[PDB]
């Protein structure tokens, strides 16, 4: 995961977070890009460098006052050296450095970023959504004890 | 109504629970609760191994040796083919 | 609540805090006499 | 030669741009003092210094 970016865009209104309880799943990267591309661009940069240096504090310097970046929720960017791949990241915290300069902290969204590179193998499934009705209108058989009154 | 003599009725668990338990056993073997040497390479594709308070010796700094004991006490899967993670295979003996 | 879902135009940090607040339980008052439990507290 | 010295976080210097190693996952090497013995290691982090 890169530490210098191109085509960088800071987005507003991305409805999921680094709690990772929810995400928007996609059938293709093209669809994924289109979805993010319909989000409001709070700020854009053609070429930028990332710092931190220390683990867990990666960020990008933006030349706006911290009040102007409150809507920021997400970042997407490309790296010139690994083709047309998009990297996606949560905006986690705005750090006031100077006035008229904010440090925008981000954390790589591992789901969105690696969505089509992951291969799921056989796993213990605690819960999932299953087929409810057979073709003939009869219920499927699911009798695992739910332990609910 | 034709009831005479003795009847042998053979019973087994339903498809739902067979699938459930079989898939669990396939990936994680059986509960053993024995003090013995572990089965490391007895299956063709993979061996799951989980110990408690295991004993492992060797010419190794004790730090690495302690790490290794911890690894088996936490449970680990030992693969015997290049197709790591593919659980569809039969994984028969030898 | 438990594992509540709450959305909105809010930095996710504040949104996460708010979910936490309802997951821990909270009392919402509809009068100025906050803390007075003697009242009937009927419907509507 | 290996570094990570006193820093206690071991690493090896490579003459490639960090983009040339993005696929790197593992290391193996021998030591003059341990015969033909092979040492194996996970790659944990790429650090850009130069």
């Amino acid at each position: 995961v890169p530490l210098s970016g191109t085509n960088v865009r800071i987005l507003a209104d991305v409805p999921f977070s680094n709690d990772y309880k929810n995400t928007r799943w996609f059938t293709s990267s093209s669809n994924q890009y289109n979805w993010f591309n319909s989000k409001s661009r709070v700020y854009e940069m053609s070429k930028v460098t990332f710092m931190g240096f220390r683990e867990n504090k990666p960020y990008v310097s933006v030349s706006l006052p911290i009040d102007k970046l409150y809507s920021a929720s997400y970042i997407m960017f490309q790296n010139a050296d690994y083709g047309n791949k998009w990297f996606y990241a949560f905006v986690t915290e705005l750090e006031f450095k100077n006035s008229a300069v904010t440090y925008v902290h981000f954390e790589i969204d591992v789901l969105q970023t690696w969505m089509f590179d992951i291969k799921f193998q056989e796993s213990f499934i605690v819960r999932e959504h299953v087929k409810l009705w057979n073709d003939d209108g009869t219920p499927t058989i699911n009798t695992i004890d739910e332990g609910l009154s | 109504n034709g009831y005479r003599g003795v009847y042998v009725i053979k019973k087994q668990l339903k498809a739902e629970y067979r699938r459930s338990l079989s898939s669990f056993f396939h990936k994680y073997g059986y509960k053993i609760n024995r003090v013995k040497k572990p089965n490391l390479r007895t299956r063709k594709a993979f061996n799951y191994v989980q110990t408690k308070d295991c004993f492992i010796s060797g010419d190794i700094n004790n730090n690495d040796l302690q790490e290794i004991r911890t690894i088996f006490d936490n449970g680990i899967t030992l693969w015997h083919t290049d197709n790591i993670g593919n659980y569809s295979v039969e994984n028969e003996l030898r």
